């Protein structure tokens, strides 16, 4: 209750806090192309039957299929900006007691001066009375003028140097690297991804980002991991679900031609919907891009 | 341009899962740590002197 | 387009109502692209029989 | 129109309009690759070859419109009753299928530039790393 | 029944007002009527809700 | 590898190409300035295809069962080096006016 | 359920069914089934080279 | 191959000079320009110092 004192009027603390930015950066689409070898064949209309509600019917009929013959593939494209321009912003928080899976009970009614005393600076906030273990729609909420809470995920790089790693390169949660895909072999990524032996994959001037995380199962991310509960009782991409998590071999993993073959869909993370950000309910399996997926 | 000068992170870090002791040391028990003892941290009572 | 991509077009509907379209009116400097103020619109917004 | 325009020579007139009576295409084609060695003293190098094995995709379909009774409703009849004054029934039953059969049997002819930019538009990302694929490797 | 409409963190910048009707709704609106007697035209009836 | 008979071209003798998609302001820049307009004259095909069998080679394929084996238009031509290429570009043949959606442009983080 | 013409006739009216301990397959079926009809096959597309 | 010395001090008292009144200067009582330098910073093989 001082920590946030120190959050809350005049003496900018002994912690502070920060931004990123999300959006709707939608994407149309031109590419070259050359001659015959797409194979685009013509035909008719087969069956089944049934009758409804006053209704019987034709959507029956005409089917095709097609061919992946290819020693490599074909298609390449240079390309335009964006249109007329579209994008829009601001500012506060993120969510962390919708959902359950906790302990009782020997202090209470003065952190309840802490949702009654916490939720603070921006629209509308939250609830007094704590019933239990639901998928819990409620109140009303707000339409569309400018963001969609649009809004951050913390991570942090503590602290300091010299005049070129945030004055040249680079990112959030630690070096200009790569874990070795296809290469000397692929059962190393507990020392290239989890203990030691050599200097920087990229900033070897002083050794990782900032002096307090860089290993297997720790803190500032126990915001994050994913086995058993927090992709289970509130739903989330979150903030990164994948910035430090399971990634792949066990098919086709060749240097080159996946070089054509690892950046896609998965069960994932931010798309078109409207107001603060959800995950799973039943209901939508577009495919959006992720270029910043590795 | 617009500003963020003073205002929030308390809907936010009153937080539960810092104070953290179960399943993260857990997830790494098993070992022999490495070159370090006491330097001192035992206690006691008195000393009959 | 429900509640994602109806609030911000027409946010693209006050900047091309603030920032141009005097865009002959003004300087004696700056002149010819038929391009986006006289060569985008008898062509791609519409007719009838 | 689908002859003058454009929209397609790049594809190959091989055949199968009833389809499936086939169940069955894994289909491919080698390169032969010739004799390398370099000049100077340097490792083996064979007269290579690739063939080739398989998997592909596919995403169920029909095309629309939809309305009441008129079928049954009135075909009853068909060479006896209704002998003197249904004109403008069977006037405004000229023109008004002509249209959407003409324009509700051409959807397909409304369905097949989209499904081929679905994996031709969703099995193939982007490109300045093409330009290097003819800047950073023949030999290796 | 919550936080606003239009500008999202902070209901006012400088303080002191605003929902029904003091010298808060007449001062521009349409349900009781004191600007005064008898044409007006400098406008802003039609500017307040 | 190319074989086949004859023509796809420009206009005097010899073949061809693939394609394309997007919408509509780019047309219109490269035009005022920098490319331009660029061949004339097209003699090219008009149809599709058929076919004839039955007897004894599907006597192969239906008792045991595997399978083995001009017109003229400007749609017309622009250059892309020393080509030709060629630019008219779909947003004059399909769909307008009613109510639902697909993939496409929108947004990307 | 094979196609083709017959080579021979059987002359041997008798209860198959009683002897299915013999042979390697035994389907009845007691006057038809779809199962007749499948017309399944498997597509080659040529010489590339 | 690239070559750069590191703790080199200009000793003559001339050329000690800065090109203004202060051009590099502080705010601190001690200008520390006048200290040697210890470190020499130049651009990686990526745009880096």
């Amino acid at each position: 209750i001082s920590l946030t004192h120190q959050l809350r009027t005049g003496f900018h603390p002994g912690i502070a806090f920060t931004v990123v930015r999300q959006d709707r950066f939608a994407t149309e689409q031109l590419l070259y192309a050359e001659r015959a070898s797409e194979s685009y064949f013509v035909g008719q209309i087969q069956v089944h039957h049934h009758d409804a509600i006053g209704g019987v019917n034709f959507t029956l009929t005409q089917p095709r299929a097609h061919v992946d013959l290819g020693v490599g593939y074909t298609a390449v494209c240079a390309t335009a900006a964006l249109r007329c321009p579209l994008t829009d912003m601001g500012n506060t928080a993120q969510n962390l007691f919708f959902s359950r899976g906790g302990v009782p009970m020997l202090h209470d009614n003065v952190t309840e001066s802490l949702r009654r005393i916490t939720a603070s600076g921006g629209r509308l906030n939250p609830t007094e009375p704590l019933p239990i273990f639901g998928g819990l729609r409620p109140a009303t909420s707000a339409g569309i003028a400018r963001g969609q809470a649009s809004v951050c995920e913390f991570v942090a790089m503590p602290v300091s140097t010299d005049l070129q790693y945030f004055r040249t390169a680079c990112n959030p949660r630690g070096r200009a690297s790569g874990m070795l895909y296809m290469g000397d072999r692929d059962a190393d990524i507990e020392a290239i991804m989890f203990d030691h032996t050599q200097s920087d994959v990229a900033y070897t001037d002083r050794a990782t980002l900032n002096p307090w995380a860089s290993q297997k199962h720790s803190y500032g991310d126990r915001l994050y991991n994913g086995t058993y509960n927090l992709t289970g009782a509130s739903p989330i991409y979150s903030p990164c679900f994948k910035f430090f998590t399971p990634a792949e071999v066990n098919t086709n993993c060749n240097t080159l031609d996946r070089l054509l073959m690892e950046a896609k869909a998965v069960a994932s993370q931010s798309s078109t919907d409207t107001e603060y950000q959800f995950k799973r309910p039943p209901g939508s399996t577009e495919m959006t891009q992720d270029p910043c997926g590795l | 341009l617009t500003q963020l000068t003073l205002r929030d992170a308390m809907g936010t870090i009153c937080h539960s899962s810092l104070l953290d002791v179960e399943a993260t040391l857990v997830a790494l028990r098993q070992q022999h740590l490495d070159r370090q003892c006491y330097f001192g941290v035992y206690v006691a009572e008195g000393t009959e002197d | 387009l429900n509640r994602v991509a109806r609030a911000a077009l027409l946010s693209d509907l006050k900047r091309r109502v603030c920032a141009d379209m005097f865009f002959m009116t003004r300087h004696a400097r700056e002149p010819r692209l038929i391009s986006a103020y006289l060569s985008d619109m008898v062509s791609c917004t519409q007719p009838s029989v | 129109r689908f002859l003058e325009l454009g929209l397609s020579v790049a594809c190959i007139c091989t055949k199968f309009p009833e389809l499936a009576y086939v169940r069955d295409g894994v289909i491919q084609f080698e390169v032969q690759q010739p004799m390398i060695a370099r000049d100077g003293p340097h490792p083996v190098d064979q007269p290579v070859h690739n063939y080739m094995v398989k998997r592909i995709h596919k995403r169920s379909l029909s095309a629309a419109f939809a309305i009441a009774s008129e079928a049954l409703s009135l075909l009853s009849n068909t060479y006896v009753d209704g002998t003197e004054i249904d004109s403008s029934l069977r006037i405004r039953a000229i023109q008004q299928m002509a249209r959407n059969l003409r324009t509700v049997s051409d959807s397909f002819e409304r369905g097949t530039a989209d499904q081929l930019l679905g994996v031709l538009l969703e099995k193939a990302p982007p490109l300045s790393l093409l330009s290097p694929i003819n800047k950073f490797q023949p030999e290796g | 029944t919550q936080s606003d409409v239009a500008y999202t963190d902070r209901a006012t910048l400088n303080p002191w007002a605003s929902q029904k009707h003091s010298y808060g709704d007449r001062l521009y609106n349409g349900t009781y009527n004191l600007t005064g007697a008898s044409p007006i035209y400098s406008p802003c009836f039609k500017f307040f809700t | 590898v190319m074989v086949s008979r004859i023509t796809h071209t420009n206009t005097r003798g010899r073949q061809v190409d693939g394609v394309l998609v997007t919408t509509a302001t780019l047309k219109r820049q490269l035009l005022q300035g920098i490319l331009q307009i660029d061949d004339t004259a097209a003699d090219v095909p008009v149809t599709y295809g058929e076919m004839v069998l039955q007897g004894t080679n599907l006597v192969t394929a239906l008792v045991m069962g595997k399978a083995v084996r001009n017109a003229r238009v400007p749609a017309d031509l622009v250059i892309v080096g020393d080509k030709l290429v060629f630019l008219e570009a779909l947003e004059r043949r399909v769909y307008q006016a009613t109510r639902v959606a697909y993939p496409l442009i929108g947004n990307i983080d | 359920p094979a196609g083709i013409i017959p080579t021979g006739n059987v002359l041997s009216t008798i209860e198959v069914c009683a002897h299915r301990c013999i042979f390697d397959f035994f389907k009845q079926i007691r006057s038809d089934d779809n199962s007749l009809y499948s017309a399944q096959f498997d597509i080659l597309l040529g010489t590339y080279c | 191959t690239f070559i750069m010395p590191m703790g080199v001090f200009q000793a003559n008292s001339m050329d000690r000079y800065t090109r203004h009144a202060g051009d590099f200067s502080t705010v601190s009582e001690q200008d520390p320009r006048q200290f040697p330098p210890q470190g020499i910073f130049f651009y990686n093989k990526d745009g880096i110092l």
